[PDB]
């Protein structure tokens, strides 16, 4: 197996990251510490950039950073007062937050961090900031709320009037960590602090593309906030999201992802069951990229877990949106899924056809069988009711029956009338 | 390690984090797990309205009723047809059949619900209304705004919808809403163009352009920015409007902008075509100097010369607020 | 229970306690029996004695007469982070005990916030 | 067609391959070969009389599955599930072959996800 190579690089580099920490120990004033940081970044950079499996590589490399010498270490380094100590540390740190490196830095020193984040001037320092910021937001809410009675907010949305692409690029990311990660309150708390107004100038960049990109992930997301959904579209950002997915590619994107696990991705899917459009595109986008890379790998299956397929036949069976539609058909086709006709909006007009053609797009094709028997139409269909359905048509679960009228209504909600 | 089950502590740490939030409460709680070897459970998804199936049965093993999993993937109960789930419908579909099941069965589905977020559902936070009434009338916030209710519109609901449609059953929990709601009409009423216009380079001056639309905004400026990115489709015909609906104009003297301007006599930058029908309108021209040097009145159109004559503002990219207070102290 | 519905039951009859839980688990206190109905009484707390309904609900009432339930810093301690913190808790502990709004460096760091 | 095989001395010829000093692969081939030839009891005795099938397990023993799993990177679900007979058969040749084959195909699977 790979896991011997791996296990192989590892008895390269594990020594070299022994040289480091006997490096950091003795407390040069500025020479000999920078060195051993530096050194140690590039072991860990090519472990990244390792173009065979490094991933794991790096993830046994900060493992070991933390199980020797911690965080703890770094930290101090932190409080150093001599800058480059503290930047050259904060980009060590930028590359080795891990889940668990999360919860310690987290549990032991974010308070440290909170401190460096009151100075912003010099760029390179910013960068690392802003990065390890937005790790950090992806740990937990209470470290959310946390960053955000600290300054852990008002650094990133100041980050925003400056011009260094990674620092930029790091500020939007993090806030739509943020905003996935931080809570009903705390999407509040965002949304109080001008948060769409200055995902703004970013959004709108004519530098970067996936700036842009994940700078309308976060107002999308935002979107699915009723509680602000009206101060959001106050702030006038919510236009650019449409024009940009129609913009862009799916594919030209997730090639530069080689994207996410079982749980960065479902935490997505609300964007498809939203009520807004924004929502729904970006979904669809971001849901096609993965989709692409997961069949690349292979890797098909999870999103039937995660359930989108269901909303993928939703985003085009009641879709009117063009651009939308097309995203959903790709993703559709990447899955290798059947997609589904748009289903004609002359509800009242439906012949038994139809009928059958839909109780199948609804998954519900387990029942064509009595509805073509009781010759359910256009007409027969939108008048169904409770006793009919249980009883004559054999639906005998209610919780069937209450999920059928729920599709029905939303159904009933897309369905034209001018006939009646 | 057998006296912490039949003291039952098991379960307990299995809800110290289930519905925890506290990162040293939950540490502790797994590390006890773990010394005990027990499943440590993930911390579920509170997002409860959007729970597939998937979370559903999670979920229901996460209980101790994994013994109903089945029963629950056959009738595709998700995060809606979970959190109206009903005493009829468990006992006779899903074949809970004792009630003392039932009972405790609503007993975790509410404490769940009250742990539960709404961010997708509700409209004007029910959820927290209901909790500041009572720490544990937050278990009904679905349950309403499953009925287009709201706060505005919850001073005239009967009490028999409450019971019927909110399907709440603790008449004394129906007569203490009613009774809020009565006092929430009586106290706590709920009761019932441009100023400024952006040109700017299409790439040069696009992100200063968007951050003094930024500032301007938060500071309650009606501002109008050229959303286009085709400078194209109809040719200079509603953005002109907005020239003549915007009081103020603004402009950002980014480094190259007034090349493209120079001898268009042809009419046909659309930079240069703002220039001029704003000129023509008498607006409030703002030109606002970073980076760019001032040209040669001749090279440029006569019609747009006349931006030279207006104050040229420096913009610091430090004191980006003085500036803004500069800039508005400009406005009308 | 929060307002010792149980003494309260107690008090009205010795043999009326037995129903305390059966209260509380309808959001019920003192502040609160005065506009209960008897048939809450009968069908929520799961009473079923008439007479003790009609004796609590007129007991209620009554509470609401004559016993109607109605509706920064003065002082900071500096001190020595180890040697005077054990004196320190003292006097605040005194202070407030006679009603000074007493404010005390509780942080364990002095860190952080600086 | 196994018995025309059989009735060709087939084992008898795949016996000088599975033998070799020379080549892993081949061998290890050459060993499928007989293995699934085991699955045909009609000839099953004249398959143990070639004097073949011993060579099976010690081989088996010698290498590795991984070792050859990556000099693939293998089969369709097709070319898998001509190989579950050899698992379900009596005899230790199939078992083993088939247990190492399964191996291979797992990691590789496995590194692909699939």
């Amino acid at each position: 197996g790979a896991g011997t190579e791996v296990q192989d690089a590892l008895e390269r580099a594990l020594p070299e990251l022994q040289q480091a920490l006997s490096a950091l120990k003795q407390a040069g004033g500025a020479r000999a510490v920078g060195a051993g940081l530096a050194e140690v970044f590039q072991l860990v950079e090519e472990a990244w950039l390792l173009p065979a499996v490094g991933r794991e590589v790096a993830q046994g490399l900060c493992d070991a950073i933390r199980l020797d010498g911690g965080l703890d270490l770094l930290l101090r380094l932190l409080q150093a007062p001599e800058l480059e100590t503290r930047v050259q540390a904060a980009r060590l740190l930028e590359q080795i937050l891990v889940a668990e490196n999360r919860d310690r830095v987290a549990r032991i020193g974010l308070g440290v961090i909170l401190n460096l984040a009151k100075e912003r001037e010099p760029v390179e320092l910013a960068r690392s900031v802003a990065g390890i910021l937005e790790h950090m937001f992806k740990h937990s809410e209470e470290t959310c709320q946390r960053l955000v009675a600290a300054g852990g907010l008002d650094a990133v949305l100041y980050w925003c009037r400056r011009t260094d692409p990674a620092l930029l690029r790091h500020c939007a990311l993090a806030l739509g960590n943020c905003a996935l990660h931080g809570g009903q309150a705390v999407q509040r708390r965002m949304v109080e602090k001008r948060a769409a107004e200055w995902l703004f100038p970013l959004a709108f960049s004519k530098e970067d593309e996936l700036l842009r990109l994940h700078a309308c992930l976060a107002v999308a997301v935002l979107a699915t906030n009723k509680e602000v959904e009206r101060e959001v579209e106050r702030s006038g950002t919510l236009a650019l999201v449409e024009p940009l997915v129609a913009s862009l590619d799916p594919g030209r994107f997730a090639r530069c992802l080689v994207g996410r696990g079982p749980d960065d991705l479902q935490r997505l899917v609300p964007l498809l069951d939203s009520n807004r459009l924004e929502a729904q595109c970006i979904g669809a986008f971001y849901l096609c990229a993965e989709a692409a890379i997961k069949s690349l790998q292979g890797k098909t299956k999870v999103f039937s877990d995660i359930g989108a397929i269901q909303s993928l036949k939703r985003l085009v069976s009641y879709s009117t949106n063009g651009t939308k539609s097309a995203l959903a058909k790709r993703a559709l086709r990447l899955l290798g899924e059947e997609v589904p006709r748009p289903i004609l909006p002359s509800v009242p007009s439906w012949k038994e056809a139809e009928v059958q053609t839909w109780l199948q797009q609804i998954g519900f094709s387990k029942y064509c069988e009595s509805f073509r028997e009781q010759q359910v139409d256009g007409d027969l269909l939108l008048r169904l009711t409770e006793e009919e359905l249980q009883t004559d048509l054999g639906m005998k679960s209610g919780i069937t029956r209450k999920r059928f009228f729920r599709e029905l209504t939303e159904l009933k909600t897309f369905a034209n009338y001018s006939t009646c | 390690t057998k006296v912490f089950s039949d003291i039952g502590a098991i379960q307990s740490l299995k809800r110290l984090v289930s519905y925890s939030t506290n990162g040293t409460k939950s540490a502790l709680a797994k590390r006890a797990l773990r010394l005990l070897g027990e499943e440590v459970p993930r911390p579920i998804l509170p997002s409860v309205p959007s729970w597939k199936e998937a979370e559903v049965q999670t979920w229901l093993q996460q209980i101790g009723f994994s013994k109903y999993c089945e029963s629950f993937r056959e009738q595709q109960v998700d995060g809606d047809l979970l959190l109206r789930l009903t005493e009829e419908e468990l006992q006779t579909d899903l074949g809970m059949k004792s009630g003392i099941t039932r009972k405790r069965f609503f007993r975790e589905l509410t404490e769940l619900k009250t742990f539960a977020n709404y961010s997708t559902c509700d409209r004007s936070n029910l959820a927290d209304w209901l909790g500041s009434l009572d720490p544990r009338f937050r278990q009904y916030t679905y349950g309403l705004v499953s009925c287009g209710l709201d706060r505005s519109l919850l001073h005239r609901v009967s009490e028999q919808q409450l019971l019927e449609d909110c399907g709440i059953h603790l008449g004394v929990h129906r007569a203490r809403i009613l009774t809020a709601a009565r006092e929430m009409l009586h106290s706590p009423l709920p009761c019932t163009t441009p100023d400024v216009f952006i040109s700017y380079r299409r790439n040069s001056g696009s992100q200063l352009a968007s951050l003094l639309k930024v500032h301007l905004q938060l500071h309650g400026f009606s501002v109008f920015i050229d959303v286009e990115k085709l400078e194209a489709g109809k040719f200079e015909d509603k953005l002109i409007q907005s020239v003549m609906g915007a009081r103020n104009f603004v402009l950002v003297l980014s480094p190259g902008a007034l090349d493209k301007c120079m001898q268009d006599h042809d009419c046909k930058d659309w930079v240069h075509k703002q220039i001029v029908t704003a000129l023509s309108c008498g607006k409030n021209i703002v030109p606002i100097i970073d980076g760019f040097e001032w040209p040669e009145p001749q090279v440029l159109p006569e019609d747009m010369q006349a931006v030279l004559t207006f104050n040229g503002i420096k913009w610091s990219h430090e004191y980006q607020e003085a500036t803004i207070e500069k800039i508005i102290r400009f406005l009308q």
